[PDB]
RNA sequence: GGGAUGACCCCAGGCGGUAGGGGAGCGUUCCCGAUGCCGAUGAAGGCCGACCCGCGAGGGCGGCUGGAGGUAAGGGAAGUG
RNA sequence: GGUGGAGCCUGGGAGUGAGGGCGCGAGCGAUAACGUCCGCGUCCGAGCGCGGGAACAACCGAGACCGCCAGCUAAGGCCCC
RNA sequence: CCGUGAGGGAAAGGUGAAAAGAACCCCGGGAGGGGAGUGAAAUAGAGCCUGAAACCGUGGGCUUACAAGCAGUCACGGCCCCGCAAGGGGUUGUGGCGUGCCUAUUGAAGCAUGAGCCGGCGACUCACGGUCGUGGGCGAGCUUAAGCCGUUGAGGCGGAGG
């Protein structure tokens, strides 16, 4: 009510007038009126127990691994970001798009190939997530991104 | 079959028409032409005029002769008022509403062949 | 987010004013006059469902009494025989015999007046 | 015939082959139960005492249904008190077979 | 649930001698067969009790001083217009209007009630008008 | 705005009630004998003219 | 107490209620679920219903209207009745 | 003796700090007040839910979970209403 | 728009895919309509998407001029309407029973307060601390803040400090 445009006089004298008693057009009341609990900006982040990320991290790729839904690459044949590729390399592997893959590995070339797939969310392997990884029914690293996961966990 | 009618926003208040309109309900064309021609009331000019453009419509359109034709229905429905002011004493402006009616005559035929 | 009205109360509103059907004047048309309404029938129908089997036991006691006046004793007694004789059965809404079966219902007075005489 | 039962702590005037809804029994529809709790009878049978003892009247259940809703509002003045509870009596309705007196 | 329901049937007669009856002692038994609660088919919500034709009204029998004492009140909406008649003079003129007035004040009051009233005929007396049979009762 | 006000609203059955009384009586006429029209009885209309009674305008 | 943990069964008591405390739920807006799923063989909303479920807040299904959106289970926020 | 929505200990949330009628024991009063102030009790408050008392918070009866066109009672009643 | 002035300060968005925005004829002074015609739709016809409620009408069904009431409820009965039936829906003639809602009070139908009715707006939040409780992680320990590096809805590092 003290943000709106309005002049804070009072609308009309406190007493004998046969209205309701009010002040400034301003007030919760009146439509034109102010919000009273309404939103302000505010930060909703807080910071989570590193520990408790990380046991995370790793609880959210053991399932995926129980699972036998995980699978590491050494490299890839279809290398040189382009889709046809990557879906050729991708027969081979296994995955066809029955199944949403997360594909983690820190090489641009492939990661610029999968990307486009509607089938594939990619990310650059100091980018492995909890969230991602449960968001998606595969997981896919390359070695070199298996480790960076390793130098994460404990 | 039937023959409408309707003259939407006449301005006249319609209690005040639906006070003629019910005096021809049910009467014949030509009873109905005489009675709201004597009828001493402002609403009576209203209602004529759709009477018989009701009538006019009722041969030329859908073919009825002009003689069977009677008032089926009528009735008159209340539409969008004027609102203005009235300047009462010691300040006090009062809204004062000039009314406006949408009088409607739906006509008919009585015997057959 | 802003979680403004919307819908949620003309539904509440007619929902009510539906159980208002057939209520005299505003009573029905109003929400408010309606939900007053309501309240006193709620209350109304949930007392008098129970003044009903009262409003019976009544019944068929002035019934049971009529019938057996026409045979030489009265309501008091003839439950008192019936009560006495053993035969605590009858039951004032059984006790429609009066009307259907006349002899089953004078059987019924002779044994009462003979567990008293 | 015609006679005079006790089923479910009330009692009805059954007869040949008829009948409403009783309380609930715990038989079912694939069933036959019998009333042995009888009075009264079409020539007269009327239970000397509680029951007549022998006779007794035969009722096939056709099954249980659940009645239609009853509703319970309780409502005090000037102490915002209201409840709202719906109701439905199970009931099991019969057919009546025989009375075997 | 048995039903009960009577339904439609002709009303009897009845002929009552006042002779020497004390009314209210009277009055209380032509109520009863007025609203006919002594008969199994009794309901509540309908006019089905006997008709009552009274004869030999006046010449009632009532205890005590009530003559002179007893006192009918009669109120008209103006100012003192209260009247009082004692017995005696509503015996010696409208006689028929002491039985009546009497059963009527047992009666239930609303509009049944005041139907069964008019089922109720009372004559000074003897000999009265209605050759549409007669039970006498006592 | 001042002394005696209405202490309720007047319903809608009540309102209505009162008008039972505003319905409107048809005009009286009758058939003029010198031609064929309707007009309300002692009273000179158009149509006819009344033999001769100061009439409108006729060829 | 049964305990085959069957959260369903018999046994035993209890169940008026203001200020208040406590425990369960219904619905509204929005987010994940959604590159999904419903939708012109008709979305949302509206108007009806004597039917189905629920103790209740409601949730269904059906007819009419409407004419382009709606959004499960399972959770998360809050201008939420 | 007494297994009770008894008690005791620790902690979280209170609301309440205008009470009222009746009985009995005192004061005040004028042994006047639907008065006033304490004491025990009890009801109302929150049981303006039900029966009786013509009607009627607190008098007599009695503590309403829901249903029944069954039964026995309570106070109060049983000539008609 | 208001006020001399400083100044106060509104309301008001939506045809349709496309104007194809209704030639022309008929009643009328016009308005407005009835036909015709456009369109998938004209109760999309122009302050026109959807168009609720209050409110005003026309037609019909039941029902009312000896009755009396917080307007209902329980029970029968009549008439009308559904379905083969059982059963159900609408109305209400008698009978029984019945002191509005909120608020405030020891106590309210109260002749104490508030409300004409309807629709829409309308009141226990958020930040940081504190104290209990609780779901987890780690526990002789636990945990980072600013900031840095990364992403561009990816998280790491950072032990000052508590
Ligand atoms: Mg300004
Ligand atoms: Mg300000
Ligand atoms: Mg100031
Ligand atoms: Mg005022
Ligand atoms: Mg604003
Ligand atoms: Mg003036
Ligand atoms: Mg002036
Ligand atoms: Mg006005
Ligand atoms: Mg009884
Ligand atoms: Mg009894
Ligand atoms: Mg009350
Ligand atoms: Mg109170
Ligand atoms: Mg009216
Ligand atoms: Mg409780
Ligand atoms: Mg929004
Ligand atoms: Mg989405
Ligand atoms: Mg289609
Ligand atoms: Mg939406
Ligand atoms: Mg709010
Ligand atoms: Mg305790
Ligand atoms: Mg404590
Ligand atoms: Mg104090
Ligand atoms: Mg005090
Ligand atoms: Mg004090
Ligand atoms: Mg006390
Ligand atoms: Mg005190
Ligand atoms: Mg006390
Ligand atoms: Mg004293
Ligand atoms: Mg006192
Ligand atoms: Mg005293
Ligand atoms: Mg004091
Ligand atoms: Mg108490
Ligand atoms: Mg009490
Ligand atoms: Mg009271
Ligand atoms: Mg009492
Ligand atoms: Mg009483
Ligand atoms: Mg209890
Ligand atoms: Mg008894
Ligand atoms: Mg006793
Ligand atoms: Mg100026
Ligand atoms: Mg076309
Ligand atoms: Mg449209
Ligand atoms: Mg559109
Ligand atoms: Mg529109
Ligand atoms: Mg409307
Ligand atoms: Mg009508
Ligand atoms: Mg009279
Ligand atoms: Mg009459
Ligand atoms: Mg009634
Ligand atoms: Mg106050
Ligand atoms: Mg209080
Ligand atoms: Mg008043
Ligand atoms: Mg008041
Ligand atoms: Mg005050
Ligand atoms: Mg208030
Ligand atoms: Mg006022
Ligand atoms: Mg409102
Ligand atoms: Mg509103
Ligand atoms: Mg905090
Ligand atoms: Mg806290």
């Amino acid at each position: 009510r003290g943000e709106v445009a309005y002049s804070g006089r009072k609308i009309w004298p406190q007493k004998h007038t046969g209205r309701a008693r009010h002040g400034d057009i301003g007030a919760p009341i009146f439509v034109g009126g102010g919000v009273v609990f309404g939103p302000k900006p505010r930060d909703y982040s807080y910071t989570l127990p590193k520990k408790v990320r990380k046991k995370g991290l790793a609880m959210a790729v053991a399932d995926r691994a129980r699972e036998g839904k995980l699978l590491l690459v050494e490299a890839f044949a279809g290398v040189n970001g382009k889709t046809k590729e990557f879906l050729a390399w991708a027969k081979e592997a296994g995955l066809d798009g029955s199944e949403s893959v997360l594909l983690v590995t820190g090489n641009e070339l492939v990661r610029r190939a999968a990307r486009n797939l509607p089938w594939v969310v990619t990310l650059a392997p100091e980018g492995l997530n909890v969230y991602d990884i449960v968001r998606t029914e595969r997981l896919v690293m390359d070695l070199d991104a298996w480790e960076v996961f390793q130098n994460r966990i404990g | 079959m039937e023959a409408k009618a309707i003259a939407r926003y006449v301005r006249i208040s319609p209690r005040k028409v639906r006070l003629v309109v019910d005096l021809i309900r049910g009467k014949s064309l030509e009873e109905a032409r005489n009675i709201l021609r004597y009828t001493n009331k402002r609403g009576a000019y209203f209602v004529a005029k759709v009477l018989e453009s009701a009538a006019a419509n009722a041969v030329n359109n859908h073919d009825m002769l002009e003689d069977r034709l009677y008032v089926k229905a009528a009735y008159v429905d209340e539409g969008p008022a004027l609102k203005r002011v009235l300047p009462r004493a010691r300040g006090r402006a009062d809204i004062i509403k000039k009314r406006t009616s949408h009088i409607t005559v739906i006509l008919g035929e009585k015997h057959g062949k | 987010p802003r979680a403004k009205t919307g819908v949620v109360r003309r539904r509440k509103h007619k929902k009510i004013l539906k159980l208002a059907k057939g209520y005299w004047g505003l009573r029905s048309k109003s929400f408010r006059k309606a939900r007053e309404t309501l309240f006193a029938a709620g209350n109304y129908a949930y007392a008098h469902r129970k003044r009903r089997k009262r409003d019976f036991r009544r019944l068929w006691i002035v019934r049971i009494n009529a019938a057996c006046r026409q045979h030489g004793l009265n309501y008091s007694t003839f439950i008192h025989g019936l009560k006495k004789a053993g035969i605590e059965v009858d039951r004032k809404n059984l006790a429609d015999l009066a009307v259907r079966e006349p002899q089953v219902f004078a059987e019924l007075v002779e044994r009462a007046k003979a567990a008293q005489g | 015939m015609f006679a005079i039962v006790k089923t479910g702590g009330k009692q009805y005037r059954v007869e040949p082959g008829l009948k409403l809804r009783v309380e609930k029994l715990d038989a079912e529809p694939g069933a036959t139960v019998e009333l042995p709790v009888l009075l009264l009878g079409g020539e007269k049978t009327v239970v000397g005492t509680p029951v007549v003892e022998g006779a007794s009247v035969v009722a096939e259940v056709l099954g249980h249904g659940r009645g239609k809703k009853i509703l319970v509002s309780k409502f005090k003045a000037k102490v915002q008190y209201r409840r709202k509870k719906g109701h439905r009596q199970p009931y099991t309705e019969l057919l009546i077979k025989e009375i075997r007196g | 649930m048995k039903t009960y329901v009577p339904k439609q049937v002709e009303p009897r007669w009845v002929l009552i001698d006042a002779e020497g009856k004390t009314l209210g002692r009277l009055a209380t038994k032509i109520a009863t067969l007025l609203r006919g609660k002594h008969r199994p088919d009794w309901t509540p919500n309908v006019a089905m009790g006997d008709f009552v034709v009274v004869v030999n009204a006046d010449k009632i029998r009532v205890t005590g001083k009530k003559l002179e004492q007893k006192i009918y009140t009669r109120y008209s909406g103006y100012p003192g217009g209260l009247k009082k008649i004692p017995l005696e003079k509503m015996l010696a003129t409208h006689p028929e209007r002491v039985l009546e007035h009497a059963v009527k004040g047992m009666l239930p009051k609303g509009p049944l009630g005041r139907r069964l009233f008019k089922r109720l005929k009372v004559y000074a007396g003897p000999d009265h008008p209605h050759q549409a049979q007669r039970p006498e009762k006592l | 705005a001042k002394h005696p006000v209405p202490k309720k609203k007047t319903s809608k059955a009540r309102r209505d009630a009162r008008r039972s009384h505003h319905a409107l009586t048809p005009p009286t006429l009758v058939p003029c004998p010198e031609c064929k029209a309707m007009k309300p009885p002692h009273t000179v209309c158009p149509e006819c003219g009344y033999y001769a009674g100061r009439k409108v305008l006729e060829v």
